[PDB]
DNA sequence: TTTTACAGATTTTATGTTTAGATCTTTTATGCTTGCTTTTCAAAAGGCCT
DNA sequence: AGGCCTTTTGAAAAGCAAGCATAAAAGATCTAAACATAAAATCTGTAAAA
């Protein structure tokens, strides 16, 4: 109708008043629909306890990097002078994204203002000056507890006699790699004349997200020699000095200490996806670990057994599920192959439910500390050895594999400690229902998918998305069409893939016209009982082409706004250009 | 047959099919010799073939992916945004998911319903100032004061930043479900709209349920946009005939 | 990379990225590309060997 | 040199390559896989141009 | 729809019905705030307004943005209770009728009826205006002259207000003697606007120096389209180089060709290389009758 | 008890300031066509060999 | 009497390069919308005097 013709129509969905059930949580009935409702409620509450215990530590680390950074910047912003006294202090914040709040100290009988500047707040030099002096007059006349001045450096000249305090303005350029440096060095030149006023103290703070050889290549050399008077650098990045990856991954183990385990493939996938992204890694760490936890409690019924009170709700289907673990198969093969007691394996094979039901609850008192010993290796490398360039994720990966000694000899600094820093752990039976893992490609398919490859796969093959049927063909309208005829927009792509770079739309139409059935669609087209217009065009002696051009032009103008087809030669639109290739 | 390509589609399929073809080997055939139709014959056979070619397999597919809905509600209520890419129209999926399923389940669980702001982003008349006008009466936030507004700044982006720092001291319940159809459409792929919709997804109290159509879509979002969205991607390609949106675009002869 | 002004394009005002008429170009010089190809250890000196 | 990722460094290198190389001479420098169908690769440039692009 | 200009003040002027206290604030946002005012508190009553000259409002915002948007917005007839709030449209001349779009043309409200109202047989119309009389006639207008007037008006579009200022002028030129005289006006205003293409062209020029210069502008068109008066004067000393003459004589004799109504000299962009203003030359009539005008002058034949 | 009448608040009108996006023109850039030429390969001409 | 295999080998496919065209970049010039200020008429709310 006409409601999908206007943008942003808000819609209130009306609702039935109540259904009076427990359907207030999304956790479905697992074990092919055999689970109890109280176990689903306990699973939801247990997942929320785990998720809250994780994120209450993640938030303290994330709100502690700001209390570390404000402590860092505000120490080399102050407590130092230069003998020239006609220079501005300059701090290059390397690798920093513009997300930090800066605090300026008391320093009484002197104002301290912070003038944040942006590539949107700087289209030329005069808007920078008007915004800077506007922020100066605002943060000077509102921090005092009346005339109108002009917003230029004259306010900086007579700031001493307008207010009575000395000025100390601290500039702050947010995306220094995104401003014009031609506007920025003009602003620095325009600021340089403020030196002669004896009550100012300009400080510049550059938030650079690239290296320093790309800022002093684009600036002019006189501005660079002015900036070489009192400059300091400061590396602000959460990959330098692995302290905040060794506090998010450390805190993830404090929630899963004994209840859950991590796989080998999972930690190497974490390391592969944390290394292909540098700007934000404290967020791509947490949104992989939480989505690993969310795909666990939604899938694994045995999560209800990670609390040692729910041990008595072992139904028959839990005993069916746990029995077909291959580590238990390895254990039972062990009980066969070393010695032969008959009537114990005959019990625990398929008959006795009580022995297997009480046997599994012994397997939860075990700890086998991977994450209980890895903190000892972390404390040994940080305190006793004083090496602060190690990664807890990669050390944990090698400790999980077992080649930890190679990673400890990667430094060649702890040769007398390769026995003290050694730990060879084994597997405990029934790990493979209690492990966070990725062997199905779930964290790949729904966090970092091959987007274009999935679109092209669904366009080309299309049988992995559309079903085939064997009963619903006679009550339908097209029963014999789903088996002999590919879907248009999925059939045209088979000709689009094996075409050239320049595709003539008439040849692209003829190749589509002779891959359709002729003697089927001329029978099919007369099926409709209601309308009468669709049958008279079948009484026309050129029905097949006039039904073929409709489907072809529909598929072409459907590909075009998807991105696979560029119509070159405007005012012709006859020779299209293939512009997406499969497999790339 | 009409392509002499040694390789097919990889990087060497790109390098191989980009050759140079002579003037006599070319086929300069205008599409005038295609048998012309009327507008109403197209309009008739189109709506016939939409719901009468693969109708029961597509309904079977929608019932297959319709038991996926509790995972979508779980991912929304745990903080993520959703992104539904795929072949075909994702329109009726989000009209049958967000209106029917989602907001009744959200409204019951925190105990009228939860307001659903649909946003037809395939319409090129999609300004962000009237869309943010439509957001600021479904939430009604505070106004921009004199100290918090700046010298000729953007009031929409500053208001969303003020809402972001307001909603860190609040209970975490969904207050709106923002349903964007064709998020990479011709008037919403631009930068300030995406800055708006990326700063809205920072708020936990609004669930973004987006959909894309173009294939080079993920390069609209850098390390700041793709971090404030924190999308989870779901290929729900269901081969829909996509006839709500094609009335907007040119169907010129 | 487009945000960090390292690859760049024809700056029409608020250009759409998803058009088949917007083409891209690098605007970093050779002297940093040699250091980059030294960092990942990529032999790029023999890619422009057939020009000088 | 730069605090970038591996794929971003290779994207910078590949964008540096394709915006200084002529588009016709890349199937002589990168095409390496065995054919199954009768095809010919790019021959490459005959004379090295010493204008230094 | 006069004092609107922008799509901003559509709804306040129709609000003098009960002269309410509300009207400025609640109404001008939304269609549901005018759906709030469609139900009638004071009985069924009636209030149908006729917004006049409605094509004048929708001619803004330069693509569709807030005017054509408003025409696809204010033709919704969605809810139909017992409420008399219809609005017939008063569209102007056919300037942007044949430009449409599918939102304007697909089943919402008062669209699919439009009629050309051209008054053919306006002779009977004049007969109705004169027979509906308050001042008895003796000698009526001759219907041969009435049909000649109705013939010589309705060829362009068929304006009736144009024809109403013709018979009035005919009896106004009748009163200047103190169908035989209701014809020289049209034979007067057709000839006055036309003047003479070639018969009076040289007649008014009578001067040869006011004749061959028009040929200089004719030769200054099929070499250059930026015909500067300098270029009209560099062509002048590429033709007569075979009492001096300065540029002032040329540019003041061009005022005669300006005064008659052939030539246009004003400042234009002057594209060229630099973009500052200079004088131009342009001619209007087609070179068919002027090429027959030179068939009598033996010196304007080699210059063609 | 209304109707006035000062105070203050909100509207009206009018012009100033900054940002974002359109049209049109000039100058360089890219692709198309036509004749000639230089590579790689695949059919083959023919000697070696079972 | 037969398969093979390496020098030689057409030869049709890549490469090259002047000649007109036409898209496309870059910028000049313009304009509309968001954004801000402000004085005077106008609305209105609280006592206003009868």
């Amino acid at each position: 109708f006409a409601d999908a013709q206007r943008s942003h129509y808000t819609v209130y969905p009306s609702l039935p008043q109540s259904n009076k059930n427990d359907k207030h949580i999304p956790f479905v009935k697992l074990l092919s629909g055999k689970e109890s409702e109280v176990n689903v409620e306990k699973r939801w509450e247990l997942y929320h306890q785990l998720h809250s215990h994780f994120h209450d530590q993640v938030d303290h680390i994330i709100d502690n990097i700001e209390a570390d950074l404000k402590a860092e910047i505000s120490d080399l912003l102050y407590s130092e002078t230069t003998q020239k006294r006609r220079c501005f202090n300059t701090i290059f914040l390397l690798g920093s994204d513009s997300t930090t709040k800066i605090e300026l100290k008391d320093e009484s009988s002197r104002y301290n203002v912070l003038i944040e500047l942006t590539p949107k707040e700087s289209p030329n030099v005069r808007m920078m000056l008007r915004r800077s002096m506007y922020k100066l007059y605002s943060a000077a006349d509102a921090e005092e507890h009346n005339n109108d001045v002009s917003y230029d450096l004259s306010l900086v000249e007579n700031f001493k006699r307008l207010f009575g305090k000395d000025l100390a303005m601290v500039f702050n350029f947010k995306d220094v790699d995104s401003i014009n440096f031609n506007t920025l060095d003009n602003f620095i030149i325009l600021l340089k004349s403020a030196f002669k006023y004896d009550h100012v103290k300009i400080s510049l703070i550059f938030n650079i997200n690239t290296n320093l050889s790309n800022i002093e290549k684009n600036l002019r050399q006189s501005t660079i020699r002015l900036l070489k008077r009192n400059y300091h650098k400061l590396d602000v990045s959460s990959n330098k000095g692995f302290k905040y990856g060794n506090q998010i991954f450390q805190s993830f183990l404090d929630t899963v200490d004994g209840k859950l385990n991590l796989s080998d493939r999972f930690v190497e996938f974490i390391l592969s996806k944390m290394a292909n992204n540098t700007n934000h890694n404290l967020q791509l760490l947490t949104k992989m670990l939480d989505y690993s936890l969310m795909s666990y409690f939604f899938q694994n019924a045995f999560s209800v057994f990670i609390d040692p009170v729910n041990v008595d709700f072992l139904n028959d289907d839990y005993l069916k599920i746990l029995s077909r673990c291959p580590t238990f198969m390895f254990f039972v093969e062990g009980l066969i192959k070393q010695h032969a007691p008959a009537d114990e394996i005959l019990s625990l094979l398929t008959n006795k439910n009580r022995g297997l039901e009480e046997f599994f609850v012994e397997f939860l008192v075990r700890e086998n500390p991977i994450n209980g010993h890895a903190k000892f290796v972390a404390r040994f490398l940080e305190e006793e050895l004083n090496i602060t360039n190690f990664n807890l994720i990669e050390l944990y990966h090698n400790l999980l594999i077992g080649k930890l000694d190679s990673y400890l000899d990667r430094w060649s600094a702890c040769k007398e400690y390769k026995d003290r820093l050694h730990f060879e752990p084994i597997d405990t039976i029934f790990q493979e229902l209690f492990t966070l893992d990725n062997r199905s490609g779930l964290l790949t398919q729904s966090i970092f998918p091959s987007y274009k490859s999935n679109i092209e796969d669904n366009l080309l093959s299309w049988e992995q998305v559309l079903p085939s049927l064997d009963k619903e063909n006679y009550d339908t309208l097209s029963g014999d069409l789903d088996k002999i005829m590919a879907p248009v927009l999925g059939q045209l792509f088979k000709l689009y893939r094996e075409a050239n770079m320049t595709i003539n739309i008439y040849d692209f139409y003829i190749a589509f016209r002779e891959t359709l059935p002729k003697e089927e669609i001329l029978n099919f087209i007369r099926k409709d009982p209601s309308n009468t217009k669709l049958l008279e065009l079948a009484e026309t002696p050129d029905a097949f082409d006039k039904v073929a051009l409709i489907l072809f032009m529909q598929a072409i103008f459907a590909f075009e706004n998807m991105g696979l087809i560029k119509f070159q030669s405007t005012k012709s639109y006859d020779l299209v250009e293939k512009c997406v290739w499969r497999g790339i | 047959t009409k392509s002499a390509s040694s390789f097919l589609d990889t990087f060497e399929g790109y390098f191989d099919q980009r050759k140079i073809v002579r003037t006599n080997a070319k086929s300069r055939h205008t599409m005038s010799m295609a048998p012309d139709v009327t507008r109403e014959e197209f309009s008739l056979v189109s709506n016939f073939f939409n719901e009468n070619f693969q109708k029961r397999p597509r309904q079977k597919l929608f019932e297959i992916q319709k038991k996926m809905f509790p995972q979508y509600w779980f991912e929304l209520t745990q903080g993520f945004s959703l992104l539904f890419y795929g072949v075909g129209s994702k329109r009726n999926f989000l009209e049958e998911f967000a209106i029917d399923y989602l907001s009744p389940k959200i409204a019951y669980s925190q105990l009228n319903s939860i307001p659903c702001l649909i946003l037809n982003g395939y319409n090129p008349s999609c300004n962000y100032r009237d869309v943010f006008k439509e957001i600021t009466d479904l939430l009604v936030p505070a106004e921009l004061t004199r100290s918090e507004t700046k010298y000729w700044g953007n009031h929409v982006i500053l208001q969303i930043q003020k809402m972001i720092d307001f909603y860190k001291n609040q209970p975490l319940d969904i207050k709106l479900i923002l349903v964007v159809h064709n998020l990479d459409g011709p008037s919403i792929r631009k930068n300030t709209f995406q800055t708006m919709l990326s700063f809205l997804s920072v708020i936990r109290q609004i669930a973004i349920v987006a959909s894309t159509d173009h294939i080079y879509a993920p390069l609209l979002w850098d390390n700041m946009k793709a971090q404030n969205y924190n999308f989870v991607f779901h290929d729900i390609s269901n081969f829909e005939p996509s006839t709500v949106e094609s009335t907007f675009q040119d169907v010129m002869k | 990379l487009h945000t960090l002004k390292l690859i760049a394009t024809t700056m029409n005002k608020n250009i759409d990225y998803l058009s088949p008429k917007v083409r891209w170009k690098v605007n970093v010089p050779w002297e940093i590309i040699k250091e980059i190809s030294e960092s990942v250890h990529f032999n790029i000196s023999d890619y422009f060997s057939d020009i000088h | 040199t730069y605090d970038l990722s591996i794929i971003s460094k290779y994207l910078l290198i590949a964008s540096y390559i394709c915006s200084y190389l002529e588009p016709r001479y890349d199937a002589s420098i990168f095409s390496r896989k065995t054919r199954i169908i009768q095809g010919r690769a790019a021959y490459g440039r005959r004379k090295k141009k010493e204008v230094n692009p | 729809c006069i004092s609107l200009g922008e799509p901003s003040s559509i709804f306040q002027k129709i609000f003098d019905s009960f002269q309410d206290l509300n009207g400025p604030t609640l109404q001008i946002k939304n269609m549901q705030h005018l759906q709030k005012f469609l139900e009638p508190y004071h009985k069924k009553t009636t209030f149908v307004v006729v917004l006049d000259e409605m094509d004048r409002l929708l001619h803004a915002n330069t693509s569709e943005t807030q005017s054509v948007r408003t025409i696809l917005e204010l033709f919704l007839l969605a809810k139909l209770p017992t409420v008399s709030f219809v609005l017939i449209g008063m569209a102007n001349s056919l300037d942007m009728k044949d430009r449409f779009l599918s939102r304007l043309n697909l089943d919402r409200g008062l669209l699919p009826q439009t009629i050309v109202f051209q008054p053919y047989t306006a002779e009977q119309m004049y007969e109705i205006v004169i027979q509906k009389m308050s001042s008895l006639p003796t000698i009526i207008f001759q219907p041969m002259a009435i049909k000649f007037a109705a013939k010589k008006c309705a060829g362009n579009t068929g304006d009736l207000r144009k024809l109403f200022d013709v018979l009035r002028g005919s009896i106004e030129i009748y009163e200047l003697e103190k169908g035989k005289i209701g014809l020289n006006y049209i034979a007067k205003v057709f000839s006055k606007f036309v003047n003479n293409n070639s018969t009076r062209t040289r007649i008014a020029k009578l001067n040869i120096q006011q004749k061959l210069i028009l040929c200089t502008i004719i030769q200054s068109l099929k070499l250059n389209s930026d015909a500067t008066i300098d270029e009209s004067f560099d062509h002048y000393i590429k033709a007569i180089t075979k009492a001096p003459l300065q540029r002032n004589e040329f540019l003041e004799i061009c005022t005669i060709l300006e005064t008659c109504g052939l030539v246009s000299i004003k400042k234009t962009k002057c594209k060229g290389k630099t973009k500052r203003f200079v004088d131009k030359i342009d001619v209007d009539l087609d070179m068919r009758e002027f090429y027959d005008e030179m068939t009598k002058i033996s010196i304007l034949k080699p210059f063609l």
